[PDB]
RNA sequence: GGAUAGUGGCCUACCAUGGUUUCAACGGGUAACGGGGAAUAAGGGUUCGAUUCCGGAGAGGGAGCCUGAGAAACGGCUACCACAUCCAAGGAAGGCAGCAGGCGCGCAAAUUACCCAAUCCUAAUUCAGGGAGGUAGUGACAAUAAAUAACGAUACAGGGCCCAUUCGGGUCUUGUAAUUGGAAUGAGUACAAUGUAAAUACCUUAACGAGGAACAAUUGGAGGGCAAGUCUGGUGCCAGCAGCCGCGGUAAUUCCAGCUCCAAUAGCGUAUAUUAAAGUUGUUGCAGUUAAAAAGCUCGUAGUUGAACUUUGGGCCCGGUUGGCCG
RNA sequence: GGACUUUUACUUUGAAAAAAUUAGAGUGUUCAAAGCAGGCGUAUUGCUCGAAUAUAUUAGCAUGGAAUAAUAGAAUAGGACG
């Protein structure tokens, strides 16, 4: 239909978040290692739940 | 019954009359036809490269509404004329007019993609470097 | 380690059947110094332009020039 | 125009790739087995696969079929000189039921957890892939060995490497080296 | 009859009017060399095969011929056609769909390197020659193996089965660290030897080579389909995302980002094609009253298909095979 | 005793057949993809198993079968047997 709409905020929001650099962190094992982490953490000492079990709750219901 | 023919000396009807009827398949007449060699931008090729010749902002259709950012194109190799999306966040600021691309498909068959009309191929490359490499920065656009 | 081995009645009929390239890794026989296949070839085929002795043309070669 | 080295590949992956059903179950072999990735579990997966295959062809021929016998009989003995098929499955039909695990238990890896050497799978794993073992004379570091009846009793420490005999190795004559130089003179 | 190595309308002379076709001739297309074979795995099928072996063909396009046992040969010649190089302007010379390399084309493809040591071929010939072949180089085409950490110590929580009246508490083993401890190893680097035709790498091995800014793994995704956030900050139907449904107009689980989380991981994504899913090509195995579809009607040729009946029953011999029981 | 289907289709069993690929047996390439090697011993002059097998559904050839389905034959007897 119309073809020659405008161009002029091409890139509005991304040259309009603020920026902010990434936390350093301890390395996270690669390899085997990973997997046995994600073994063990995710059914071995089993932690958060709700009759359902919860990989990634933000800080939960409370 | 069941409409088609039983007879052990059959073979020829079952043998024809599938072939006959090979040709309400789309993809097979299409295949057959060579359509792809014939009509499509393309030469059928996954990939061509052509000529930026405007930036365009076309209009979504219904119900969404935004400036949806696309290159005309004049490809190389036929010097066909053909429209193209340029993808990600202020990315036509990547690409310029004479500026040589690589142009892709849609994924969706040649139909086009989503709400942007008439457009059904992507710009991969600008000037020889890949477009996703220009927008996270891992390269620059080479000083033309 | 595991490999081959070869001992040859007489010393003689080593050197004789013996391929020459175990020769000289003995020491048994010489690293013949040569020009390499490019270098040969290249020879062989300046060569093959030539009828004859040359060592008659280089008089016709010679015979212009002197006057 | 040479001829052509052949080859093949030894996995396949799951038709539906979200199931968090098998997602699950492959973990558990992961860290039971400590594994490196599903490869490791697919290869394996894949393996028994053609086995059952083979086995159902074969079942359904006759029994006392020439081909049966003699491809049925291999088949077993094969799974036999392993530790996969148990002295007394002997059979066709019980290769059939034969599970994954049954390959998995009878890594080097796993067995040399099975017989004190490392007391964590995971250290297995890493004194493996560090020439910290030996199948007779024969070093081998490779965790996916696949230990052999008449082999089991012959997986012992190696001849190098300190926890052998031979020397200690460089970290430790570091030490030793560092508790000479300074202190002693 | 002529010609041929030779049959034959192969060619000629004469004589006849024959030969092929709805069981698809003839003509057209092919982004067509044929096959061995490849992909896809319930089956039946679908799709591919320029390309490691066999066969055919061609050497810029055509035709012609020489030599020879063999060629209608092209790293042979002759002519025309198309390109096109050297030149003292008279003349002369070239044919990479051999190997390298260059230009062009394009989404798309490596060194103008070493060598006859192997494989095998040629010749007058154990010797000579071989860009056949082999070697190294470039090489994330596909394929295989599978490092990126392992094990303690300490202090809390406690899986603690208990003892048991109570901050009482047996005692391994899970879980946590701006807390410590020594052990292990090759990626590399490198004396040597090995490997090689000479090298190089692999195999082997002295001297070296692990504590976080390292020896620091990535790729995509986190509404549904689909595995994993309704956490924070940004933007406000804009920028942008979204195969499909859809998300964005001020508290966005879908955009831009931080944090965390998921999946596959030395690999992960995108595009085009194809195959399964597709019983949406259906022989197996679909559909046709109203969803797409029974020709208005009947005749009828090719085609497909087409009732029943003709040695049935009885009676014997011979040597065989998994099972009864037993050692 | 050999030859023997009026004329066929069908079906059985074989023959002549390529290797590589495929399926598949053997073999510890350190595992594996591979490869087709290898193995035993007095290892001071040796011994020794291998390098199988399956597959081709057209057509042709050979062969066992004759149910199913076609086909021929005595009617102006111009019939059959000897
Ligand atoms: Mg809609
Ligand atoms: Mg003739
Ligand atoms: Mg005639
Ligand atoms: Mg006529
Ligand atoms: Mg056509
Ligand atoms: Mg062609
Ligand atoms: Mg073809
Ligand atoms: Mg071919
Ligand atoms: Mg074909
Ligand atoms: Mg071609
Ligand atoms: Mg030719
Ligand atoms: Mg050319
Ligand atoms: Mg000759
Ligand atoms: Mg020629
Ligand atoms: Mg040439
Ligand atoms: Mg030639
Ligand atoms: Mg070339
Ligand atoms: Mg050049
Ligand atoms: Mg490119
Ligand atoms: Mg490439
Ligand atoms: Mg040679
Ligand atoms: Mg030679
Ligand atoms: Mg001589
Ligand atoms: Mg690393
Ligand atoms: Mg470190
Ligand atoms: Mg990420
Ligand atoms: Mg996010
Ligand atoms: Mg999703
Ligand atoms: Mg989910
Ligand atoms: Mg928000
Ligand atoms: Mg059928
Ligand atoms: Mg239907
Ligand atoms: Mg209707
Ligand atoms: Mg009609
Ligand atoms: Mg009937
Ligand atoms: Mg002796
Ligand atoms: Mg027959």
């Amino acid at each position: 239909a119309k073809v020659h709409g405008s161009l002029a905020r091409a890139g509005k929001v991304k040259s309009q978040t603020p920026k902010v650099e990434k936390t350093e962190k301890p390395k996270k094992p690669k390899g085997r290692a990973y997997k046995r982490l994600l073994y063990t953490r995710r059914f071995v000492n089993v932690t958060l739940v709700n009759g359902k079990r919860r990989m990634n709750p933000g800080p939960s219901v409370q | 019954g069941k409409g088609k023919p039983r007879g052990l000396n059959s073979a020829r009807k079952l043998r024809v009359h599938r072939r006959n009827n090979r040709w309400a398949e789309n993809n097979y007449k299409k295949r057959l036809l060579g359509t792809a060699f014939k009509s499509s931008p393309f030469g059928g090729s996954s990939h061509a490269k052509g000529i930026v010749l405007e930036k365009l902002g076309i209009e979504s259709k219904q119900p969404n509404s935004a400036i949806r950012k696309c290159v005309r194109v004049q490809l190389i190799k036929n010097g066909k004329k053909v429209t193209a999306f340029v993808p990600n966040d202020g990315c036509l600021n990547f690409v310029d007019e004479n500026d040589e691309v690589l142009l892709a498909g849609f994924g969706r068959k040649g139909k086009a993609k989503g709400d942007i009309p008439g457009v059904r191929f992507k710009v991969v490359k600008v000037s020889g470097v890949s477009l996703l490499a220009l927008w996270k920065e891992k390269k620059e656009k080479p000083r033309s | 380690s595991v490999g081959f081995g070869l001992v040859y009645n007489s010393v003689a009929e080593a050197k004789k059947f013996e391929p020459t390239y175990r020769l000289v890794r003995y020491g048994l026989a010489e690293k013949v110094e040569k020009a390499s296949r490019q270098q040969r070839k290249q020879k062989k085929n300046r060569d093959k332009k030539i009828f004859g002795t040359g060592k008659r043309l280089a008089k016709k070669v010679a015979r212009r020039n002197a006057d | 125009p040479r001829a052509p080295r052949t080859y093949s590949k030894t996995y396949s992956t799951p038709k539906r790739p979200y199931e968090s059903s098998r997602l699950d179950a492959e973990l558990k072999l992961a860290g039971e087995f400590g594994l490196k990735n599903k490869k490791e579990i697919y290869r394996i997966s894949f393996q028994l696969s053609k086995i059952r295959r083979a086995a159902r062809d074969l079942l359904t021929r006759d029994e006392k079929d020439p081909k049966r016998l003699f491809e049925g009989n291999a088949l077993i003995r094969r799974l036999v000189r392993v530790g996969v098929l148990s002295e007394d499955k002997k059979k066709l039909d019980y290769v059939l039921a034969l599970k994954v695990e049954d390959f998995l238990e009878r890594r080097l890896q796993t067995q040399v957890y099975k017989l004190g050497l490392a007391k964590s799978v995971h250290h297995a794993r890493v004194l493996i892939t560090q020439r910290h073992i030996a199948v007779g004379k024969q070093i081998v570091n490779i965790p996916s060995f696949m230990v052999r009846l008449d082999s089991e009793k012959h997986i012992d420490f190696a001849p190098t490497s300190p926890f052998g005999g031979a020397r200690p190795g460089r970290v430790a004559r570091r030490n030793a080296a560092r508790k000479a130089e300074a202190s002693g003179e």
